[PDB]
């Protein structure tokens, strides 16, 4: 009713187990910053397969983030960024895994490098993810984002404008400072005035 | 007639109106839009204002 937050976490085999970590630990701080009482959370994995972790439905009977995040394991290979946001659009806010209907969809990208080894490209899914309204963001992390031309494909997974939901860090654990400009980022639905 | 009357003083107000932006998709098969306006001035600082618009798909 309020709004669904759907997690993309990147389950590459680039990343380290140490800093996959760090990346559940950002989640889990993230969900509860942002736990509201009708704002259920979705998160699914991706690397070459894709597997959803908990929908809608059960974050409703099981609100406690950091008990679905914790079992959480790396699925190890490439990145297929591309064709698991499709997945998202069409499983994960699907009314039937307690996707709720008129309200804000929004969806967080974690990836560490650029998509490679998808069959699928964003022209293929982005443009689906804007039908529905579906917003996103999309978090860089790691040399592969350092080059402008890296960068235009989180430009790319992100909505407009980018310097509005593209956010980049050198580390994983620099996540937790980039957590205050998401929370206040994630709950202006409008621009407001000073 | 009432009584010539040039530049008596200068209004006031902001130091300018609003910039209007029209709604620009981001995909043609039916998606999300954004606007922006941005406001300028000597004592007016940049404003800047970023909306999202909603196609009707029609």
């Amino acid at each position: 009713e309020d709004s669904d937050i759907a997690f993309l976490i990147d389950g590459s085999g680039s990343i380290i187990p140490h800093d996959f970590r760090r990346m559940k630990e950002f989640v889990s701080t993230v969900m509860e910053q942002l736990k509201k009482s009708k704002t259920l959370f979705s998160l699914m994995q991706y690397s070459e397969e894709f597997r959803i972790h908990f929908t809608f439905k059960e974050f409703q009977n099981n609100p406690n983030p950091r008990s679905l995040v914790k079992p959480i394991t790396q699925l190890l290979g490439r990145t297929h960024t591309a064709t698991g946001i499709r997945k998202v659009v069409r499983e994960l806010f699907n009314i039937t895994n307690g996707a709720r209907k008129n309200a804000f969809k929004i969806l967080v990208v974690i990836t560490d490098g650029e998509k490679f080894g998808d069959p699928l490209g964003y022209e293929d899914v982005i443009p689906e993810a804007d039908r529905e309204g579906v917003i996103r963001y999309v978090i860089g992390v790691g040399d592969a984002f350092r080059s402008e031309k890296s960068r235009q494909e989180l430009n790319t997974i992100a909505s407009k404008p980018p310097r509005d939901h593209v956010f980049q860090v050198n580390n994983f654990e620099a996540l937790k400072t980039i957590q205050n400009q998401l929370r206040e980022k994630i709950f202006a639905i409008e621009g407001t005035q000073t | 007639g009432k009584k010539e009357k040039p530049e008596k003083k200068v209004k006031k107000s902001d130091c300018g109106e609003w910039q209007w932006s029209v709604c620009v998709p981001t995909s043609g098969d039916c998606g999300l839009g954004t606007r922006e306006g941005t406001r300028t001035g000597a004592e007016c600082k940049q404003t800047m204002k970023t909306q999202r618009c909603k196609i009707p798909c029609n």
